[PDB]
């Protein structure tokens, strides 16, 4: 008693961003480069179009 | 500006150039000796000019 008081308010706010993100999933691939710079030697033919 | 094409010293090695590059530096190569003998799809033994 005897004083008053003066109020200012605020606020916060709580948010995940990140559980969201993730990584999915991850790939790769096999491949045969042709360079020329080559025999045939092994093998043959095989995938013919 | 011969568009000369590599490949990579010795047979089997890693070094080469490229099938896929093979191409466009071997067909560009084509034109531009072509296009200034040729001027189009023919070449001309008796030459060709531009205007």
């Amino acid at each position: 008693v005897g004083f008053g008081f003066i109020a200012i308010t605020l606020l916060t706010m709580f948010i995940n961003v990140g559980l969201t993100l993730k990584h999915t999933e991850t790939i790769i691939n096999k491949y045969k480069n042709y360079k020329w710079d080559s025999g045939l030697p092994t093998e043959y033919a095989d995938r013919i179009a | 500006m011969k568009q000369n094409i590599n490949i990579g010293n010795v047979v089997d090695d890693g070094t080469g150039d490229y099938l896929r590059k093979g191409g466009i530096k071997i067909n560009e190569n084509f034109d531009e000796l072509y296009y200034e003998l040729g001027d189009g799809d023919v070449p001309y033994s008796a030459g060709a000019w531009k205007t």
